[PDB]
């Protein structure tokens, strides 16, 4: 009566070590992933539904601790700047200098080591205003990190480009993917089908704007965990790119210092031509359609004649009130006002966000290791797509939603939203009406 | 460490015509023969190497091949040019590597 | 498919099961990670087999036992199981007597071995 | 010796198979490697033992199958294979049919497993 | 009619990692390695041949890999030299100096640290010429790598006495060696035999000249990967050893300097008795008899009547011009030029080679990791057995050879021309007159 | 109970086989050493698999084999051995001739596969 089978077809949730595969000096070491298959498979489980749940996916926490370790690792080689923590005399930059720009740059000069122990030398280099402090309440200045961490000159030969990778299951598992074009993260997914190896995501790191994701194919999405809970994240997903161009009008020259033996610090040497003001320009016909969109979306969860009002963020520091990302090497903080200004009632141009620059970066919001961005000769455009919003609720017939920044997993579980991990138990038995 | 196995170890014709006479290694010896043909009263004379050349020493009439571990020696007319004692040698012993250690056969009587 | 027969019948699914079979083998960050996860992956194929070795089902995809259906663990009609139900929905039905299955399974066998052990020695 | 079948012939070699059956099992610098080299050493022996079990040959060093010979695949006699070629030259003249011949096998034995539950169900 | 086989001795070509075996505070860590097989086995395979190549044999590349890696795992604990980069004040030694090492070693003092961060002393130390370079275009001097990078001390205790190691195959694999005497490293090899594990192969490291390794057991083998082409490089294997006698004939003394908690420095401290040059003695008749055994092998490949000339290195760095080894601790570089002077034509006594020595060490010609070797006390003699050459053309009767140096991947792979690594396939088909 | 059986006759305690066998699979401080670990105990479950299935013993706790008993090895009579006698005991008793056994199992073995192909072919 009781028979045993083997390669049952069934499975449990589980939770596994998923390993990366790249397509193929990169800072994620994406050349340490195994290569993958140029013509991967996807089986369409016919009858299957399964139930999935975005806001629980443990594949965004392994996400999470790779990136942070493999970023960690890229900065293990590099020179400490250690020898910077010194009293700067510092006065401004005021050589052809257009207005608003005027006191971000700062002319500072200091006594630095050399190749000898015996020999000091003096150097001056051009630094941003974010990254100094006054201490002498020319005046003394001392860089912003060093009474609270260690400072690390990023290698200028690593590259910082997220190159995307693919999480792959071991032996033994499977990755289901939901391919139901209006799933909102939560609940019974009607469409299933398998994968072993997960599209290719790319590690981009932003806060209010998603920068380079993935589209929505049909309809604009709007994800949360609760919606009513005021205390969390609305992740919207645009079925559209909009086009956003940023640059840094100003060619800069680099130069080296040697420090010590075998130790070199870049800085910013000197600005040929003008000085301006960074900036992006998203295009305004575009943005305005794409915030109607996500409207008339939102108000399906708030009633048919309920107000909605877009407003700026919150004080607080930049990491957490402006936009931010790393681009071309260098990393801008925009202010994204002009793009949450309106109030939207029931029944060429480009709007120009100014951006400040940073070189001393805290890159995982953590206390104690600080990078040093060297700075980058020449001049720097960069143009992205933007995918999606994460905004939250100011929380009686007008809502009003602000955007805001949020944890680094916020990032990454918009693109794994659609993928579970279930292990395989090919054994089972059933009764037959055989008997040995 | 190389053997050589040499057969018939008598041989015998009419005057006129031909006669064989075969050898076969205990292994593979690469084509590494060498034939001997001995008179009463002097050292063996080279006629034949790796397996099927001549020395020159000897016409046509003597003539041979083979591969491998196994070959034969073919006397095309016997004219009582000889009642030599013909003898298999290889001159490559695999086990070692080299072309310093000799095995000879018994040899064969031709008699005409 | 791996998992192509998850939407099939329980009497339709069990006909590929060597489909499920053959996959289940197949110091820095992504580097110890994958010693660690192959030699996990090996560890859970060996003790599946030891426990076919067990019950004497070794080297089969399908075999039949000695142990009778004890009803109480599903009094559905052989028509139905094998026709009208999936292996998941059929794991779900009696999953909780996993454990009895197993322990009945391992005595029948060693009570087996014994008796051919006698009979060989005749 | 382990290898020293290697100059033999087919039907000679295959009587000395478990010589090689027994040599398949056997964080500083040549800390970490040897790590590593074990647990592909466990992968390796598991796929082929694998395979014999798909098959229906686990515990066995020589089985029969039940699959024809297609001919196309080699068109030699018996007596000309057997005694008078050695396995690494008929492995050579026969390397591009191996995964034509892995599934018709795989294939027939699950037929026979399934006809032989029909049979002890009767 | 399919018959299964397994246990089949067929194999493949096939790359896997190797592990040590040793036959039992060395620089390569020897006792990590498996104790070996006290009597190993070799199996002679009858009617079997097989294709060798061993300019393509990655056992190199690993031993190549494990060797450097080896070394600087052995430097990770030991003092840093960076608080030596300051200015030298220093002067020539010139007390019973003989002529023509005048100029070669000089008396310099500084001001160094010292166990508390609030004293300094002033020490003095004996260099090599070749360890420092004048900055003052007493005279200023720094020493040579502090403008390029950081200098370790060697540790004291760890030796660099070259104990063979074994490379053996991991379960799954075999070795496979060829015995043929006359074999020139590619191509069908007629007697061939598996071992499990190799000879032992000393480590040694040399330019120029083979110091320690295996003879040819019957002919002088010469071996290239072209011959014709004047691009590549001639291993030449002598069939016999060439003695050489090498001595430092300078009785030092040796001083440590506490340079901080837990650290001390190596210096020369001063010379007893008269000051004289380093040098080599190569037997005079061997040496002749020697290369008129090269010669008559070269000519095989340049024609019956070709002349043959040997001519001395090309200018350069010491590293790749002189012949160098590591002996007793010391590093020589000695002019070979006295062994390389002659023309061979168709149809007791010595030769001296001076030498110099060096203490700032760039072991594998790479740059940022600098040694530095203490100093040896008392008097150093060495013996060795040369047992080939590197040698290159100078590239229409007369052909020219020079010495030079190489890559360190050619001083292995002159010892592991012999052996391939496969892997055992044990699963093959066949055709059988049974059926289950 | 693992060790259990430990105090028991040889006749008594080779009928909880099974016990033990279910227990042989069960970069910091106390990380790597349990790679470690789990590596080498899988290598020691696998050279015991290795050797049933050679002696023609796979997927058995107790297995008849064709192999004689030469006396010289325990001249103990059947009655002593199974009831007045524990297996920790009889292991010493037997122990040097561990090496001569092995050799004899696998040899019977590799003839008689050898004479099962011959008749299939017939
Ligand atoms: C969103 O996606 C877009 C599109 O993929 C991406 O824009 C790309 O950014 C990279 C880096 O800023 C650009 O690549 C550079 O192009 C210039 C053109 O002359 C080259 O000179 C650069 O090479 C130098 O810098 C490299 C830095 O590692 C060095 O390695 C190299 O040796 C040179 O020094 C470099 O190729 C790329 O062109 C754009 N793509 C387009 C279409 O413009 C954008 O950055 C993404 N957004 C975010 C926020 O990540
Ligand atoms: C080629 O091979 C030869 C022969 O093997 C090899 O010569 C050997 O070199 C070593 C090291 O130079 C010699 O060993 C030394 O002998 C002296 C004799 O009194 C000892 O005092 C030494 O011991 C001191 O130094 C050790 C260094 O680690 C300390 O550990 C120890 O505590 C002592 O301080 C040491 O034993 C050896 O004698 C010679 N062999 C002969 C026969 O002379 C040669 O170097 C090799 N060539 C190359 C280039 O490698
Ligand atoms: C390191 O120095 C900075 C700069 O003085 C300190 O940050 C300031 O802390 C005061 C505390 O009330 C704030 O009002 C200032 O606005 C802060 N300055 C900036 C630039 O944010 C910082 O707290 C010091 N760190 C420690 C550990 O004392
Ligand atoms: C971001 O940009 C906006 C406008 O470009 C800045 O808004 C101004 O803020 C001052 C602060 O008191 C107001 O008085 C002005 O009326 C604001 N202008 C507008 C058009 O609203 C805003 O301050 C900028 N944010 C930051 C952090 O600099
Ligand atoms: C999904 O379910 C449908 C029916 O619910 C299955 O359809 C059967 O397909 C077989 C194929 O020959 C037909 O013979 C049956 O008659 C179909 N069922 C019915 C009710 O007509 C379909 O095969 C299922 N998918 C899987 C993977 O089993
Ligand atoms: C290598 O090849 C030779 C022949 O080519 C094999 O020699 C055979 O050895 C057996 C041993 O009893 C003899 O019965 C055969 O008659 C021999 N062959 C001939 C043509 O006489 C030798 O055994 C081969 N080596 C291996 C390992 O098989
Ligand atoms: C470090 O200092 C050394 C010594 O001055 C530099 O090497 C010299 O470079 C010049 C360049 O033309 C050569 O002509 C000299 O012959 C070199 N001297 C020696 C002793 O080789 C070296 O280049 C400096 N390193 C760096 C990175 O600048
Ligand atoms: C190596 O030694 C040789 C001779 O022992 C040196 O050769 C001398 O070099 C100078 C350079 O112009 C010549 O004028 C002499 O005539 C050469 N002498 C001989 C006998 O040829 C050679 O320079 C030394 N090499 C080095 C790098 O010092
Ligand atoms: C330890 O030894 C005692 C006797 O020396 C064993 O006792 C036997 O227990 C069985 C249980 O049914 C009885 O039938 C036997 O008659 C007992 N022996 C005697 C001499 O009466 C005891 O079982 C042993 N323990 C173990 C684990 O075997
Ligand atoms: C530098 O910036 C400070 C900021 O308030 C300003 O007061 C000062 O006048 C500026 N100096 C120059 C030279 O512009
Ligand atoms: C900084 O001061 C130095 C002093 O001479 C001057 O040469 C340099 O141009 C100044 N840099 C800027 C950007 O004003
Ligand atoms: C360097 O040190 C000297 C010492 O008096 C001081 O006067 C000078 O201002 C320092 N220079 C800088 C740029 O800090
Ligand atoms: C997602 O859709 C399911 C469908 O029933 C719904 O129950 C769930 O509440 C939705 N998610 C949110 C955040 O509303
Ligand atoms: C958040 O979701 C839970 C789900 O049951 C719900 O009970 C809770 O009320 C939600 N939060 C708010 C503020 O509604
Ligand atoms: C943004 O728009 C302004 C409008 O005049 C233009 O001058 C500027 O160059 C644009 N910026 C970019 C990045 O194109
Ligand atoms: C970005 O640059 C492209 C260049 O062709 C331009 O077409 C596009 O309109 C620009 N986007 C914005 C927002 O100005
Ligand atoms: C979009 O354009 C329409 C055109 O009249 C305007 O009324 C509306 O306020 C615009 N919306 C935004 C967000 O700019
Ligand atoms: C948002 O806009 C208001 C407008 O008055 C401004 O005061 C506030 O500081 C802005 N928020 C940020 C983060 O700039
Ligand atoms: C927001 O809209 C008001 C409408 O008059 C405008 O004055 C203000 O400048 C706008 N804010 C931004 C940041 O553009
Ligand atoms: C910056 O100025 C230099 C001066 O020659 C010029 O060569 C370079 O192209 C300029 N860079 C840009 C982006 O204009
Ligand atoms: C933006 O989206 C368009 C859609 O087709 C795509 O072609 C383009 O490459 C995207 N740009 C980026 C930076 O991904
Ligand atoms: C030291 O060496 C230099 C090298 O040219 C020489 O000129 C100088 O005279 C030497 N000094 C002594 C004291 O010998
Ligand atoms: C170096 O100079 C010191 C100064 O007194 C002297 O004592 C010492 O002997 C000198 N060393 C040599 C080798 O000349
Ligand atoms: C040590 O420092 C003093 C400071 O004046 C200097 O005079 C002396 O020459 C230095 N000594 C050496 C050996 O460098
Ligand atoms: C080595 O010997 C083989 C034998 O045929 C020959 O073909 C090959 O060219 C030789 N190697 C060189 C470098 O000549
Ligand atoms: C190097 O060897 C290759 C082998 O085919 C040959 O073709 C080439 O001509 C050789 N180089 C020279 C310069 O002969
Ligand atoms: C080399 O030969 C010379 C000849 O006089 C001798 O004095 C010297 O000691 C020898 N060197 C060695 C290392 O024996
Ligand atoms: C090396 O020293 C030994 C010591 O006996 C001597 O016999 C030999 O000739 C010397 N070699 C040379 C090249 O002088
Ligand atoms: C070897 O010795 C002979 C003796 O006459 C001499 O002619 C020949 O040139 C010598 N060769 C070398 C390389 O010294
Ligand atoms: C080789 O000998 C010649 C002889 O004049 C010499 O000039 C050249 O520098 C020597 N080569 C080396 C590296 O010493
Ligand atoms: C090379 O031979 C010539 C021949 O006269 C000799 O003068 C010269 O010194 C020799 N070179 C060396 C380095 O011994
Ligand atoms: C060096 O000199 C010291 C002085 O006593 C002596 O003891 C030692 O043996 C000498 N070393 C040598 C190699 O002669
Ligand atoms: C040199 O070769 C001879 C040859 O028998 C050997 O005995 C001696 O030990 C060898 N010397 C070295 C240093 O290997």
């Amino acid at each position: 009566w009781v028979t045993v089978y083997y390669g049952v077809p069934v499975w449990k949730d589980a939770e596994t070590t998923l390993f990366c595969a790249s397509d193929a000096h990169n800072v994620w070491a994406t050349h340490a992933c195994v290569p993958t298959d140029p013509n991967p498979q996807e089986i369409h489980l016919e009858n299957v539904t399964e139930e999935f749940n975005m806001w629980k996916n443990n594949m965004v926490e392994q996400m999470h601790t790779d990136i942070i370790s493999l970023w960690d690792q890229s900065l293990k080689p590099c020179v400490k700047l250690t020898p910077l923590c010194v009293t700067l005399q510092c006065t401004n930059v005021t050589n052809n200098i257009t207005d608003d720009m005027r006191g971000e740059l700062k002319n500072c000069s200091f006594n630095m080591t050399t190749e000898l122990r015996d020999k000091k030398q003096k150097v001056y280099s051009l630094f941003y205003r974010l990254d100094v402090v006054q201490i002498n309440e020319n005046k003394e200045y001392r860089l912003i990190n060093c009474n609270t961490s260690a400072i690390t000159q990023a290698c200028p030969k690593v590259s910082f480009e997220p190159i995307p990778i693919h999480y792959c299951a071991p032996a033994g598992f499977a990755i289901l993917k939901c391919k139901d074009k209006k799933f909102n993260g939560t609940g019974p997914c009607p469409s299933v089908s398998t994968v072993q190896c997960t599209h290719g995501i790319k590690p981009v790191v932003s806060t209010q704007l998603l920068l380079n994701g993935s589209l929505a194919e049909e309809e604009v999405m709007i994800r949360s965990e609760n919606i009513t809970n005021n205390a969390k994240n609305i992740l919207v997903q645009f079925n559209t790119p909009v086009q956003i161009n940023c640059t840094r009008p100003n060619n800069n020259t680099r130069k080296s210092i040697r420090i010590g033996p075998g130790q070199a610090f870049y800085a910013t040497g000197d600005i040929i031509g003008d000085i301006r003001q960074a900036h992006c320009n998203v295009s305004k016909a575009t943005w305005n359609e794409t915030l109607g969109k996500v409207v008339k979306q939102l108000r399906k969860h708030f009633g048919n004649n309920t107000i909605i009002r877009f407003a700026n963020s919150s004080g607080g520091d930049l990491e957490v009130t402006t936009h931010s990302f790393n681009c071309g090497g260098e990393f801008f903080y925009c202010n994204t006002s002009g793009l949450f200004n309106s109030t939207w009632i029931s029944n060429n141009d480009s709007i120009t966000l100014p951006c400040r620059i940073k070189q001393i970066i805290n890159m995982w919001q953590r206390i104690g290791q600080a990078m040093y961005a060297p700075p980058i000769q020449g001049v720097i455009r960069c143009v992205s797509n933007i995918t999606g919003l994460i905004l939250t609720r100011d929380g009686s017939t007008t809502e009003t939603f602000r955007p805001g920044g949020g944890d680094m997993r916020d990032n990454w579980r918009s693109e794994l939203y659609k993928y579970k991990v279930v292990k395989i138990e090919p054994l089972g038995v059933a009764p037959t009406r055989c008997k040995r | 460490d190389i053997v050589m196995t040499q057969t018939p170890s008598s041989v015998s014709a009419a005057v006129g015509g031909t006669v064989t006479i075969n050898c076969q290694a205990s292994e593979s010896i690469y084509s590494g023969l060498a034939w001997y043909q001995q008179k009463p009263g002097q050292p063996p004379k080279l006629l034949i190497y790796r397996a099927s050349t001549l020395t020159s020493g000897v016409s046509s009439r003597f003539k041979g091949s083979g591969s491998g571990a196994r070959f034969t020696l073919t006397i095309n007319d016997l004219e009582c040019a000889d009642a030599a004692t013909y003898y298999c040698q290889s001159c490559y012993d695999t086990t070692i590597g080299t072309y310093g250690s000799w095995a000879f056969g018994g040899g064969t009587e031709v008699v005409v | 498919g791996f998992l192509g027969a998850a939407g099939s019948t329980m009497g339709a699914a069990s006909m590929t099961l060597t489909v499920q079979a053959r996959n289940l083998l197949s110091l820095t960050v992504w580097g110890i990670k994958q010693l660690q996860a192959r030699v996990l992956a090996v560890e859970r194929y060996l003790r599946d087999q030891q426990l076919l070795g067990i019950w004497g089902c070794s080297g089969k995809l399908i075999c039949c036992t000695n142990v009778p259906w004890n009803s109480s663990w599903s009094n559905r009609n052989l028509s139905e199981i094998w026709d009208n139900m999936t292996w998941l929905q059929w794991d779900k039905e009696i999953s909780n007597y996993t454990q009895i299955i197993y322990g009945l399974l391992e005595e029948s066998q060693n009570q087996q071995e014994k008796n051919e052990q006698d009979l060989l020695a005749l």
